[PDB]
């Protein structure tokens, strides 16, 4: 029953990323408006650039967290659908894949993983041959709504904004700057 | 009138205005004595007289008020301030005080402060409930203090080099070590001009010793 909580976490991470985008855009447009002005508020421009950098780092962090939550939701949904499909067709899969399967029951770990990789390869050609027809694949019974709301893939913005990566030094400095900005906002 | 404007005026027109309205001889004594005499006569006339400056508390809790124009000399025009006013309006050392002042009478020889109209550029009652400087917790420099004028001046090069050399921000504790004949004074000139141009809101002070 953890899939509903995972879906809620993905939703709130998406909301956080969207709101991050909103104040980033607001700060960006305000900074361009101030640049268009003729005022000599150079310190204002410098602190605006600092705000832009901090908000960009926050947006990148939120996008990364949302991507991680999306991957977790997809993984748990796949696992649950796998479990309630295998609880139905386990005997049939075992009958169709028997040799290595009762090889697993008494062979050593080397033979165990050799049989494991042989079976996974065999099913790899099985899937690549089956996908020739390529009919419209539908979702599951009760997880269809969750998979539709989450979507097949995350938004293009949430993945292209995460092209840049920060080493732990940049992560630490931007965390300190974000904490300072939070203190500034609180006061 | 307000003694600040007459103090800022050079000595020539001060002398001519002293002489043109009932004075005997003002040329051959100091500017402080000239100001004291004209203030005394104008107060004897009866009109309101205004003053402002920085308060100094002596070793006995006794108050003078100096002017920044005269570089805080102990001139005769410094404003008398009794300890009673210090304890009643509850000031500090170094506050900026502006208000009506009183002509001196027998027994004293500095102008007394009648009432206060502004302390540190806000309402006098708002000054009492203020937080101490030492109680403040320090931090590091956060807001960048850019040293580039941006007008593309020929000498602005020097200031530009500063932006490439060191970072200066609000609250920064800076040192400029240099042997003689190295351009320290005009480097300070450039810094002061950059502060006055780029950041006209922050208070700028330039202190010189000997
Ligand atoms: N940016 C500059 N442009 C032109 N001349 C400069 C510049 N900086 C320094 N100088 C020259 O440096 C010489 C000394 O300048 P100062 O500022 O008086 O040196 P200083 O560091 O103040 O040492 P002091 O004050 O004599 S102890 C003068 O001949 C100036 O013309
Ligand atoms: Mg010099």
């Amino acid at each position: 029953t953890a899939l509903q909580q995972a879906f809620d976490t993905c939703q709130n991470n998406k909301a956080a990323w969207l709101q991050r985008k909103n104040e980033l855009a607001a700060a960006e447009q305000e900074y361009l408006r101030l640049l268009s002005g003729e005022g000599r508020n150079v310190s204002r421009l410098d602190e605006l650039r600092n705000i832009i950098e901090v908000r960009k780092w926050q947006v990148n962090q939120a996008a990364g967290r949302y991507i991680r939550s999306h991957e977790a939701v997809q993984h748990i949904s796949i696992r649950d659908r796998l479990n309630d499909f295998m609880q139905q067709h386990g005997t049939a899969l075992a009958a169709a894949l028997a040799p290595e399967l009762m090889g697993y029951s008494e062979l050593t770990a080397i033979a165990r993983n050799c049989a494991i990789q042989r079976a996974t390869d065999a099913l790899r050609e099985a899937l690549l041959s089956w996908l020739a027809k390529g009919e419209k694949i539908n979702y599951s019974a009760q997880d269809s709504d969750i998979l539709t709301t989450i979507g097949f893939r995350p938004d293009v913005a949430s993945v292209d904004d995460s092209r840049e990566k920060f080493t732990p030094a940049q992560n630490m400095i931007f965390s300190r700057k974000s904490a300072q900005l939070a203190s500034r906002q609180s006061v | 009138m307000n003694l600040t404007e007459l103090k800022n005026t050079p000595v020539s027109e001060l002398i001519t205005l002293g002489e043109n309205m009932g004075l005997e001889n003002l040329a051959r004594m100091r500017k402080q004595d000239i100001i004291f005499a004209i203030l005394k006569q104008h107060a004897k006339s009866g009109e309101d007289i205004f003053g402002d400056g920085v308060l100094e508390i002596l070793q006995d809790g006794f108050g003078f008020l100096r002017s920044a124009d005269s570089s805080y000399l102990a001139g005769p025009d410094d404003i008398y301030v009794s300890p009673s006013q210090i304890r009643r309006f509850n000031l500090r050392t170094g506050d900026t005080i502006s208000g009506k002042i009183r002509p001196p009478k027998e027994g004293e020889r500095y102008f007394a402060l009648l009432k206060v109209n502004e302390v540190n550029f806000d309402k006098p009652e708002n000054a009492r409930n203020k937080i101490l400087f030492e109680n403040l917790t320090p931090l590091h420099a956060n807001s960048r203090l850019r040293m580039e004028r941006g007008n593309g001046s020929t000498e602005d090069l020097t200031a530009r080099v500063l932006d490439l050399a060191s970072l200066i921000g609000r609250g920064q504790r800076g040192l400029i070590v240099a042997p003689p004949k190295a351009g320290k004074t005009m480097l300070l000139q450039n810094i002061a001009q950059s502060i006055a141009y780029n950041h006209p809101d922050c208070v700028l002070m330039v202190l010189l010793i000997d």
